Order: structure tokens, then C-alpha cells, then sequence
RNA sequence: CUAGACGGUGGGAGAGGGUGGUGGAAUUCCCGGAGUAGCGGUGAAAUGCGCAGAUACCGGGAGGAACGCCGAUGGCGAAGGCAGCCACCUGGUCCACCCGUGACGCUGAGGCGCGAAAGCGUGGGGAGCAAACCGGAUUAGAUACCCGGGUAGUCCACGCCCUAAACGAUGCGCGCUAGGUCUCUGGCGGCUCAACCGCUGGGGGCCGAAGCUAACGCGUUAAGCGCGCCGCCUGGGGAGU
């Protein structure tokens, strides 16, 4: 296991409480999951760009940890595969690069 | 049955023919004109002389309902939008935007027999 | 990771001297030795070419120290022959 | 010959990837979705190879549509 | 000299030609049971088609998939090959009171764990409601009713792609008819098939399955002035599109109308 | 003994490869919608679709295959060949700090690998277009060039040939001989110039004394000076018989 980066986005129509849910299921992926944690910060709610699922508008979040190879390829899809999360993005981060800085 | 006077126009273009687009605040459009109507197409359509007869039929199923300003934005590459330009306020109008784009495929597909390549 | 971590056992186990940095038992060994993870680039990536000649290049030595430890000290021979076998 | 405004990389609390305080991704780029060839870029190519990438992410993620729109093409 | 496994395709040998057929399977004793059945080839007073109908009947028996469950931890191990088609059968186990066929995805060897319980393991498992299609891989085990659920027995296609979720609330596509969008509201197993292309692989000659379970055709025209006019030339058979008591050999349609596909179209075929 | 070859650390570069979800301007269309008389396409026209609602226009939908902008003297790349997000795996490549093994190597009809588009087969597959075939139409004549359709095909797996204005038409490798014009790339950092600068290395278009051809011209990536070895050519045709 390495250090990771992974972003999750979904359904943001329902309220903070059937919206925040799925974050409850990432919970037991970062302490009952082989290693530990990382940090976590969170976008908060940045607009996208053009309308998707017929809306231009949403919620989002993100997160970053360090999780065992093998369960990735179904820890993404845990939640990616129903009509909620759409859109997953893991990456080993560890030295990636800057502006000049 | 709308009378919003304040109205939009999906205009567009096209190398052979153009026909030009008469919608609502929102989509949904009317009618339709052109100039390629009567005996023009052939070789008489080589010309943008089919652009400008376009608004000379227009009026007729569409300044009927009180429509005295549309929005203006050009689309498509025509023939010769350089008549349909004669169609402007001189025929009692409104315009609105200069916009003038054309979509084309980055490559996205597979056009002619030849499309790439330099020098 | 990939520079000489694995290497570190291959320093107190199988070398030379103390500090082995270049010995037979510290040479063509990283090369059978990395085929653990080489051959693993076949699952998928079997178009890989910018990678799979990238082992042409020790075709000769994983079979060149030949005719020099057979040829005189069977101990640099059939130093460790007996846990890779000769020709598959 | 000639170019624009002085374009490059005066300023340096941003950053190329953090997206929570994103700036120049939106300042210096393209008035338009062109990817940045390397004139009206401001910076130069380097910081752009990769930067691709970094702010393609917004396409699939909705964050970003496909490109802008202009005049006289 | 391409799939898994042994075709006995023998290239021109004596007397058989190139076969194809079976795979591994860890040989079962021989079933304990087969409720009901009762057998084949012609009914009803009379015998009805004159095509196949050989010696071996039923083996198949019913295979119920999950009426019930609400909690039941299951485990699989053998596996035997059985009904009329050759396509495997799975094995099951359990430990409760019947033992209903189950289905099977691809091959296993000594473990697995199966649960049959709406959200339970990503890898086998049985009865749960329907929304539950993230990627919809192999299915093999589809079926048309609510209370029961089947369907399927054969090695052959069983994958389907599941489609969205819009109004009228229809989804999934199935086996080989093109763009049908069935309404629906059931469950399978989810699985693959195991040995896909294994199902009408060729057989050497003729005369060791065409009486050996079914029966020796390869007609047509019956020459018959009476209620088959194909036959009465030189040798040729000029006009006549027809095919038998004029039944007309092309297409002409059929079945529409109907409870469904009435809003199930596109079912056209190439 | 280490100049060569070889592996270590620390970083970096991209269209290198196999697999999996797919991002959207796409364009043929299925359907409803607004709902008129032509659309289309040539330098002049038409098979077609027209009175069944064609052309086009909003949406819901089926899909297969392609990957604009960046793109330019660009990069990857033995080379063929390759320019969408991310990931499992992986190839070749870069300097400084030398760590050491210590001649451990460069080539080589024969083979193994690659195997430009297409072409074979089994199953799949089908929007766009395309060999055969087929239309309006050139003209005397028109199985060309325009337009209009469509089958294998352009598509995934796997087994074939081994080919092309495949070209730096110049086989790999070493050392060497004025430089400059400019570019992608790594590194050490000069009164720490806060928009800089030198020095050093890999790839890449151009100019010239000189050497070289019969030139054009090669021109720092050498055809200038040799070498470690395989290749071919030896008057043309007929001849890849």
C-alpha cells in the first residue's frame, strides 16, 4: 500500500442526510481497512462547468487516503456501480509537481 | 399565440443550401424560409442571391405575429450569408449578437478522402 | 520502489565480500530475480514493446558467465544452478 | 511579430494542481477551451505538459464543459 | 487450436469426423432424485413434429431458484452435468430441507461462500430485489416471474447489459434480440457460463446422438401431389415460394399485438 | 587496473505497450413535436425522398467507431508504429554523488521477434463510407472524374505473408575535425538582479572554408579519417521466368 487521492461524486439531490450517507461506508474503509488513514479536506460545493444529469448544478466533496491494492478494484465500484456515484478518481500520490514553487 | 415581440432566431448556413431557424426564448421554433424556394437550386443556387430572398418570405408567416425583434447570431458556413445580410434591419427588424461560430469535427470522425497532412 | 531495496538481503545473504556491489551472486540474479514481477507485465500489457525488449538486453548475460565458472570453479558455476535449473 | 500583455508567472501562492484555491486555471487560460499551444499560453510549454491533464480532470468531472466561445474565430 | 478446452474435433480419422464436446467436470455419482417428469417426443393423441425425438428423456428436473431466503449462508463445491442439453448444471448445497439445481457462473475448484441475501457478496450470490446493476456482467440465470424466477438452462449468450432507469421504468437487454427494452421486475444469479461457445460445437459424423437422444433429419420438399406440392419437374423447381402446405417460407411476420411488446419494440434481427 | 560494458541512489520526460469504467461538439437514424412544398446535390443535372408531410427544427432514444484545440522545426520510438480522465503491470531514457564486479565485449546467410493500409478463417459486429454490382449523367464512345446506395470490408480474439517512393533510398559501434542560427529536455548555480545567467548532456530542421561526386549537394547526427564482421552489386532486356 501506498498513499492515495480519490475524489467521489453522486447524487446530490437528496438532502445531507441520504447525501452524506455513502460517507458512513468510506468510514469503514479507513480504520477496518488493513492500513490506516491519511487527511482529508473537503471542496465543500465548487459549481462544475456545463449541465449534467440534467442539471447544471450539484454538491461535492473529496477525500484522500491509503488503502490495500486489492480491495480498490471494488472499493471505488462499492459505491460507483448504483445510480450514484457516476464518477471516481483514485491516484497513488506520493511526489507529484508544482508551479514553480 | 405568443405576441412576445422579444424573440430569438436560430440562424444557420450551409455550403450548398442555408435555411435559417425561428424559435422562442427557449427552443421551439415556427415556421421556416428560404430563397432556394421558387426555380433556385441547380446551378442558380451558386450564388448567396439565395441568402437574400430568405427574409422576403420570412415576414410572411412570422412578422404576422407581432415580431419585430429577433435576436441575431450567425451559424454554419453559407454560400453567400453576404445577401441574407441584406435581410437586416432593412427589412424592419432587430439584431442582437455579432456571434458567428460554426462547429466542426476535431477529427472526431471520418470526413472525405482527404483531410490532414501539411505543406 | 524499485532501485536496490529488494538488493538489501542480496548483500548479508547472497554476495560477496562484505558490500557486494557488483558479484555474480548480486548479478545476473537480479535479472531472474526481477522475472517475478517481469513476467507480471503479461497479464495485460503483452503490446507492450517499449518495455518487453527492454529485456533483450540481458538475453546474453543471463547466459553469458558460462563458459568461465564451469570452465574453472564450479563454485561461481553451480553456485545457486541447483534453484533455477538449466534451459526450460 | 508582436504579442500581447506581459504574460507568464508573476505571482506563486497558487498552484498547478490544488483545485480548493484554483486561479490562474481560470485567469491565464485560454478566453477560450483551446489547449494552451505555447504563445498565448503566458507561461511557456513545461508547466503545460502535464497541465493538460490537470485541468482536462474538470472535463469528465463536470467541472469543466468542452470550450468557450468567441468572435471572428 | 483456440478455446478451453478438448474438442475432440479430430481432423479426419476413421469414422469420426471433427467432434466437439465436454470439458472437466469432478464426476458425480448419479442424482438422487428427479420430482415429477414424466418424458417426451409426442403427445396429445397424435405425435406432433417430425423432426429429433430420440431415446433419453427428462434428467433435467426443475430448478427453482429463491422463492425465499431471508438468511440462509450456502457454500458450493461439486457440480454435474445433466439436462437434456449438454450445458452443466451446477451442484449447490446448503443444509435445510430441499435442494433446488442453482445455477453457475464459470468453474470452481474447493471454497467459495455464497450468501443469496439482497446486499451481500460481490462475488456469488443469489436472490435480491431489482435496481441492484452497477455494471451488470454475466448474468445466466434471468427469468420472467414474480413470485418464481428461472428461465434459462442453456450455455449459450447468458450476458446481458443493463440499460438506464427512465420512464415506464424499463431496462436490460437479453441473449440475441436486438434492441428490446423489457419491462421488469425480478431477480437472477449473476454469473458467467463456462465453456460460452459450448453449446452447438460440432460433432464428428452422424449416428451416436441423432438416436442417442434426439432424431435424423435433414429434409425438405417431400415430392407429395396431395398437401406438398415441392416436387414434380425434370429435376429443377422453377416458381414457388412456397415452403409447405403454403406456409409461406419467408418471413411474413407473426406474433405482435400482445401483453408486452406493446411497448417493448425493436426486436428486428439484423 | 576501469575509458567500454554492467547494476545502486535521487529525480524527470511521452502519442511505448496489455486491461477495465468511460468524457463529450459527432454524424445515420427510431419516435413524438412545430407542422410547408421542395430537399438534395454539378460548372450545367438525376436514381431518391413529394400530396402518406418530404427540408429543416426541440426533446427521449439505438449505436458503432473516431479522438478536433494543443500540433509547430514537437514527443514516444531498435524500428514498425503511437498524439481522451484515472488505475494493475511493464519497456527504453537523463546528470550529479564515482559503490563495486573488473574485458565481463560490437557484428554476424542459417533461426526466433517485428510483421505500414488491405488481404485468410471461426464467432461477433455494424452509425459513417467504401472493391463487385447499380443507377441520373459526360460524350461518338465512358464498367474513369460528379452525385447517388451497398456486401466482404474500416471494427474485438486468435492463427497467415513478410511486402511498399518502408527513404538519413547511406547496416551496429569507437575515437576524431571552426563554429554559429534555433528548438523539446535533465543538471551544477555566477555582485542571492524580485521579468535573469553561465556551464554541461540527450534528440532535432539550416549555413560554410575543407574533404568528397560527374553533380545535386553531406555539412557536426559525415558521403571528411579508419576500423571489429555479415549484405549486395559485376552490360540491358527477357527477370522474380
Amino acid at each position: 500500500m501506498r498513499r492515495y487521492e480519490v475524489n467521489i461524486v453522486l447524487n446530490p439531490n437528496l438532502d445531507q442526510s441520504q447525501l452524506a450517507l455513502e460517507k458512513e461506508i468510506i468510514q469503514r474503509a479507513l480504520e477496518n481497512y488493513g492500513a490506516r488513514v491519511e487527511k482529508v479536506e473537503e471542496l465543500g460545493l465548487r459549481r462544475l462547468a456545463y449541465p449534467i444529469a440534467k442539471d447544471p448544478q450539484g454538491y461535492f466533496l473529496w477525500y484522500q487516503v491509503e488503502m490495500p491494492e486489492d480491495r480498490v478494484n471494488d472499493l471505488a465500484r462499492e459505491l460507483r456501480i448504483r445510480d450514484n456515484v457516476r464518477r471516481v478518481m483514485v491516484v497513488k500520490s506520493q511526489e507529484p509537481f508544482l508551479a514553480n514553487a | 399565440k405568443r405576441q412576445v415581440a422579444s424573440g430569438r432566431a436560430y440562424i444557420h448556413a450551409s455550403y450548398n443550401n442555408t435555411i435559417v431557424t425561428i424559435t422562442d426564448p427557449d427552443g421551439n421554433p415556427i415556421t421556416w424560409s428560404s430563397g432556394g424556394v421558387i426555380g433556385y437550386k441547380g446551378s442558380r443556387k451558386g450564388t448567396p442571391y439565395a441568402a437574400q430572398l430568405a427574409a422576403l418570405d420570412a415576414a410572411k408567416k412570422a412578422m404576422a405575429y407581432g415580431m419585430q425583434s429577433v435576436d441575431v447570431i450567425v451559424r454554419g458556413t453559407g454560400a453567400g450569408r453576404e445577401q441574407a445580410i441584406r435581410a437586416l434591419q432593412a427589412s424592419g427588424l432587430q439584431v442582437k449578437s455579432i456571434v458567428d461560430d460554426t462547429p466542426v469535427p476535431h477529427n472526431g470522425c471520418r470526413p472525405k478522402k482527404k483531410f490532414r497532412k501539411a505543406s | 520502489p524499485i532501485t536496490k531495496e529488494e538488493k538489501q538481503k542480496v548483500i548479508q545473504e547472497f554476495a560477496r565480500f562484505p558490500g557486494d556491489t557488483g558479484s555474480t551472486e548480486v548479478q545476473v540474479a537480479l535479472l531472474t530475480l526481477r522475472i517475478n514481477r517481469l513476467s507480471e507485465h503479461l497479464k495485460v500489457h503483452k503490446k507492450d514493446h517499449h518495455s518487453h525488449r527492454g529485456l533483450l538486453m540481458m538475453v546474453g548475460q543471463r547466459r553469458r558467465l558460462l563458459r568461465y565458472l564451469q570452465r574453472e570453479d564450479p563454485e561461481r558455476y553451480r553456485a545457486l544452478i541447483e534453484k533455477l535449473g538449466i534451459r526450460g | 511579430p508582436s504579442r500581447k500583455a506581459k504574460v507568464k508567472a508573476t505571482l506563486g501562492e497558487f498552484d498547478l494542481r490544488d483545485y480548493r484555491n484554483v486561479e490562474v486555471l481560470k485567469r491565464f487560460l485560454s478566453e477560450t477551451g483551446k489547449i494552451l499551444p505555447r504563445r498565448r499560453t503566458g507561461l511557456s510549454g513545461k508547466e503545460q505538459r502535464i497541465l493538460a491533464k490537470t485541468i482536462k480532470r474538470a472535463r469528465i468531472l463536470g467541472l469543466l464543459p468542452f470550450t468557450e466561445k468567441l468572435v471572428r474565430k | 487450436k483456440k478455446y478451453r478446452p478438448y474438442t475432440p474435433s479430430r481432423r479426419q480419422m476413421t469414422t469420426a469426423d471433427f467432434s466437439g464436446l465436454t470439458k472437466k467436470r469432478p464426476e458425480k455419482a448419479l442424482t438422487e432424485a428427479l420430482p415429477k417428469t414424466g418424458g417426451r417426443n409426442n403427445r396429445g393423441r397424435i405425435t406432433s413434429r417430425f423432426i429429433g425425438g430420440g431415446h433419453k428423456r427428462l434428467y433435467r428436473i426443475i430448478d427453482f431458484k429463491r422463492r425465499d431466503k431471508s438468511g440462509v449462508n450456502a457454500k458450493v463445491a461439486a457440480i454435474e452435468y445433466d439436462p437434456n442439453r449438454s450445458a452443466r448444471i451446477a451442484l449447490l448445497h446448503y443444509a435445510d430441507g430441499e435442494k433446488r439445481y442453482i445455477l453457475a457462473p464459470e468453474g470452481l475448484t474447493v471454497g467459495a461462500t455464497v450468501n443469496a441475501g439482497p446486499e451481500a457478496e460481490p462475488k456469488l450470490g443469489n436472490a435480491l430485489p431489482l435496481r441492484f446493476v452497477p455494471v451488470g456482467a454475466v448474468v445466466h440465470a434471468l427469468e420472467l416471474v414474480p413470485g418464481k424466477g428461472a428461465q434459462l438452462a442453456r450455455s449459450a449468450g447468458t450476458s446481458v447489459q443493463v440499460q438506464g432507469k427512465e420512464s415506464d421504468y424499463v431496462i436490460v437487454r437479453l441473449p440475441s434480440g436486438e434492441l428490446r427494452r423489457v419491462h421488469s421486475e425480478c431477480y437472477a444469479t449473476i454469473g458467467a457460463v463456462g465453456n460460452a461457445e459450448h453449446k452447438n460445437i460440432v460433432l464428428g459424423k452422424a449416428g451416436r446422438s441423432r438416436w442417442l437422444g434426439r432424431k435424423p433429419h435433414q429434409r425438405g420438399s417431400a415430392m407429395n401431389p396431395v398437401d406438398h406440392p415441392h416436387g414434380g419437374g425434370e429435376g429443377r423447381t422453377g416458381a414457388g415460394r412456397v415452403p409447405v402446405t403454403p406456409w409461406g417460407k419467408p418471413t411474413k411476420g407473426l406474433k405482435t399485438r400482445r401483453k408486452r411488446k406493446t411497448s417493448d419494440r425493436f426486436i428486428v434481427t439484423r
